[PDB]
RNA sequence: ACGGAAGGGCACCACCAGGAGUGGAGCCUGCGGCUUAAUUUGACUCAACACGGGGAAACUCACCAGGUCCAGACACAAUAAGGAUUGACAGAUUGAGAGCUCUUUCUUGAUUUUGUGGGUGGUGGUGCAUGGCCGUUCUUAGUUGGUGGAGUGAUUUGUCUGCUUAAUUGCGAUAACGAACGAGACCUUAACCUACUAAAUAGUGGUGCUAGCAUUUGCUGGUUAUCCACUUCUUAGAGGGACUAUCGGUUUCAAGCCGAUGGAAGUUUGAGGCAAUAACAGGUCUGUGAUGCCCUUAGACGUUCUGGGCCGCACGCGCGCUACACUGACGGAGCCAGCGAGUCUAACCUUGGCCGAGAGGUCUUGGUAAUCUUGUGAAACUCCGUCGUGCUGGGGAUAGAGCAUUGUAAUUAUUGCUCUUCAACGAGGAAUUCCUAGUAAGCGCAAGUCAUCAGCUUGCGUUGAUUACGUCCCUGCCCUUUGUACACACC
């Protein structure tokens, strides 16, 4: 005597876009093996982070620079799941470097 | 919580940074080779990748507790947010960071350049590397800074395999009279790569063909 | 180093490798305080440790 | 300016060596080939290779060559 | 480094309690977290009780990072007169 | 290795053909010089001079004039519970509401002091002691090992006359055969998908609900979900796609090259990223709690505090910015991008409503962000006018007077606005720079910096040429040959 509705949004970011993204649809249709009906992967545009710098720590030679680059990855899905499978997929589903965010309704 | 998340994915690579950084630091003389930290909002978890463990936790785990009481108060972490445990690296003489320290150790105790560079790379190849490379930079009893190499094996260094098979690792060993600089270079063997692809692009193995018989003018059965 | 005894240098380097795997191989097969701290206080709690008084003249 | 490494040039001399029966003149019958008949690492590397190989055994049809 | 007795014993006990202590290497900080006392009162309280051997010091980006040793656990065991084994920053909590 | 010899090459950091220019002038900025209490310092051909991310009001800060503090760990000794040592009200003193010092006399209680020894820090020195990093040879093509041939040997052949390539890239010739690093591969980014996976944080069609003009049903909008469908646009995952393909021309008809067609694309597809061996007394001890040694360390080269300086001005050099106008300045009006950023113990990016000529002020809200700031309505540019060739309304130095903003502080004027003042400059000597396609050049934008300060830089898109499609003449560098008594290698 459980398992109301839930209007869940897991947003996921993360660095590894492997990894999340293994892990991304590792769920994808781990609900829908349970026939959860759903808006999938939800892919917000890459980010870029970029750091141009001098390569000498000094201000001698030809001035050379060099831009880092640093690359984020967050995805969204909206679920339709149960009140006790709100701990289920929250243990085995991580892989190191993926950073887990779960929602709740719009208000 | 509570920030933006490009800056809270930079603000936990600074922590990793700084980590790995105080690792190498307190306790080198056991082979720390790295950590990593897994993402899990049950718990924060950080495993240390050193080759001489029990020697890591101290006497029936006192000394890890210190070990792991001291990164708890620079964050402050609440008592019960982190703990670390000690896990030994598979065949340490792969990744690179375990042999600088190694030599670092080495030539720290009297040990004839030649003869301790050499050492370890004759272990790094009979321990598995396909390739293995060393360079000792700065002053040994010469006023004048020499540098000599010392490679055995296989040695890519253009490109994208680069980052995949090479591991490097560079460290000041502070000597008597001066720094010396000791860089280490690992090739790993590509074909047992185990994660991703397992061959320089330059490799491209042809299967070869088999028994060509006589046309055997046409016969055919039935079932 | 010279090259002039560099033969007994790599030998001794060879053999040097020698040992360090032979411990390697060697180690895979090899074999309170009835006290507290933070409670110490909170147990020698005890009275009879001070005794207060002031305002004189 | 694209004269072919010899990384795939040898690559074709070696298979035209144990594959005429196969290996037709065209390149895209060729390139899927490789994927079958080759490990090579890359499409663009096989591409090259499997290029090579039509241009090779177009000129066999007119002549014998080096290799 | 002159410092009231009262301030040096809330310190010194507060590293049997703990075991280890940290500070960050900043001067006219005025107070300590974890602690009741000045951060330059700390900092070379410790390297004071370090230069005679019973702390072991490092710096690792401008954060000190003390543990106590093996041989300076006695000394301040006979600082409030400590009994054998009282108490280490050595014990399991429950089964760690 | 080098040569002040000879033969072959490659390149817009070299010319050819041209473009846009600096050099001339005003200011900006760095470097010299000079001046100064100080005007802190590194660096001086390419490879110093908008470089040290170096846009310095305090800080930064290293300099100068002055004031504080020990944060002199640890060890022995001395002093010392009759007190080792600590602190301050007011007062004199002081830039100072610093008990610095002094007067007076309470205080603190073994934490200091004194001496020595030993440390500790310093942007003190040494980069000609080092690490590490970085800069240069290098808009390069070089390095090496197996078997074989030569040589007593160090060695050489491999690793080559020619031809082709960006490439020791191949062809071909070949006592060499077959390989590895480096080049290629590779990786990233920008270009192709009506084929796959679908997304109110992206968007399209219908439909509700809804508004204007025309009516004849239409045309143009509004609508944080009113619903319904979709993935072309958007996004980012997986694939595919190109391999110089086809045909032809050229050529040992070899590697290759060139023309045409096809093609998203046919200049290493464009742009990057990475990058072997060696070499430098290249720069960096002023990034480092990287460091050897030396210096100093209590009247300090430690450290902080107050103020000044790095901006100082007869001049010399260099990177720039704005111009000399009519392919213009101005005024209305049309009005289109792209790379970014952005507020928690918080003051970041800011829409919107008012007040204000402006600058700005003020009242609220969205946003930790494809969600709000933002379609960043940017600028050149397009349009319609006023101006008329005259330093003119081009030009905007210098300068006065006022109002704002940043900030503890704006004087030597941080920045913004307003009025007024209206310089030189009428296309720049000798000289020299960058560059071949969405490039040059014109244009503004974000980001770094940042409390305030871009004439700087790093990226971005916007409008968009000329003339090349070649050579070794200039210059530079490679490669042979060659001489060498140099090998610490022509310093
Ligand atoms: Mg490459
Ligand atoms: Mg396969
Ligand atoms: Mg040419
Ligand atoms: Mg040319
Ligand atoms: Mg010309
Ligand atoms: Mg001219
Ligand atoms: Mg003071
Ligand atoms: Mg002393
Ligand atoms: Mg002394
Ligand atoms: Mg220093
Ligand atoms: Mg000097
Ligand atoms: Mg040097
Ligand atoms: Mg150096
Ligand atoms: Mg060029
Ligand atoms: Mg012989
Ligand atoms: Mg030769
Ligand atoms: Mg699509
Ligand atoms: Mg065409
Ligand atoms: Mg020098
Ligand atoms: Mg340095
Ligand atoms: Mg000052
Ligand atoms: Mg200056
Ligand atoms: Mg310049
Ligand atoms: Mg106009
Ligand atoms: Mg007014
Ligand atoms: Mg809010
Ligand atoms: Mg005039
Ligand atoms: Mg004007
Ligand atoms: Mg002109
Ligand atoms: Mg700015
Ligand atoms: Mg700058
Ligand atoms: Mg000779
Ligand atoms: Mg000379």
């Amino acid at each position: 005597q459980q398992q109301q509705i839930i209007k869940i949004r897991i947003t996921l970011t993360s660095t590894k876009v492997k990894q999340l993204e293994n892990v991304s649809s590792n769920i994808v249709k781990n609900a829908e093996q349970h026939n959860l009906v759903k808006k999938g992967p939800v892919r917000l545009p890459t980010k870029v982070l970029k750091i141009s710098t001098r390569k000498t720590p000094n201000g001698e030679g030809s001035k050379t620079w060099e831009t880092y680059e640093m690359r984020i990855h967050k995805r969204y899905i909206d679920l339709e799941a149960p009140v006790q499978i709100v701990k289920r997929i929250t243990q085995i589903t991580i892989e190191p470097g993926v950073d887990v965010e779960v929602v709740v309704a719009s208000n | 919580a509570l920030i933006s998340k490009k800056r809270k994915l930079v603000a936990d690579g600074v922590f990793y940074a700084e980590l790995n950084e105080f690792f190498t630091r307190e306790l080198a003389e056991e082979g720390y080779s790295g950590v990593e930290v897994r993402v899990t909002p049950t718990k924060t978890e950080v495993i240390i990748r050193a080759t001489r463990t029990q020697d890591v936790l101290g006497e029936n785990g006192r000394r890890i507790n210190e070990l792991t009481l001291l990164v708890q108060k620079r964050f402050k972490y609440a008592p019960g947010t982190i703990v670390l445990y000690a896990e030994r690296v598979q065949d340490r003489g792969l990744s690179a960071v375990a042999q600088a320290e190694s030599m670092k150790f080495k030539l720290l105790n009297g040990l004839a350049i030649r003869r301790a560079a050499y050492g370890v790379v004759r272990y790094v190849m009979e321990s598995g590397a396909k390739g293995c490379e060393v360079v000792v930079s700065g002053k040994l009893r010469a006023a004048r800074a020499k540098a000599m190499k010392f490679a055995d094996g296989f040695l890519i260094h253009s490109g994208q395999p680069v980052n995949d098979f090479i591991d490097t690792a560079t460290r000041h060993v502070l000597m008597r009279q001066g720094v010396l600089g000791i860089k280490v270079k690992i090739m790993r063997d590509p074909a047992k790569s185990r994660t991703g692809p397992k061959a320089l692009p330059d490799a491209v193995t042809i299967i070869e063909p088999k028994e060509e018989e006589p046309i055997l003018a046409p016969s055919v059965k039935d079932y | 180093g010279d090259d002039k005894k560099e033969l007994s240098a790599e030998k001794e380097a060879q053999a040097d490798a020698a040992a360090e795997i032979a411990e390697d191989a060697a180690e895979a097969e090899d074999a309170a305080k009835k006290v507290e701290l933070d409670a110490e206080r909170i147990e020698t709690a005890e009275k009879e440790a001070y005794v207060p008084a002031t305002k004189v003249k | 300016g694209r004269v072919r490494t010899k990384t795939v040039k040898r690559a074709s001399k070696a298979l035209i060596e144990r594959y005429y029966p196969k290996l037709t003149l065209d390149f895209q019958t060729n390139k899927r080939l490789c994927d079958e008949i080759a490990t090579i690492q890359s499409k663009r590397l096989r591409n090259k290779i499997a290029g090579y190989t039509t241009h090779l055994m177009k000129r066999i049809q007119k002549g014998p060559v080096r290799g | 480094m002159l410092m009231p007795k009262e301030d040096r014993n809330k310190i010194h006990q507060y590293l049997f309690q703990e075991g280890v202590v940290v500070a960050k290497k900043d001067f006219n900080q005025a107070k300590h977290e974890e602690i009741d006392t000045k951060n330059l009162y700390v900092i070379k309280a410790l390297q004071s009780l370090t230069s005679k051997g019973y702390v072991k010091t490092q710096f690792s980006w401008q954060y000190y990072y003390y543990t106590l040793t093996e041989e300076g656990v006695e000394y301040l065991r006979e600082y409030l007169n400590l009994p054998e084994h009282i108490v280490p920053g050595t014990y399991i909590q429950e089964r760690n």
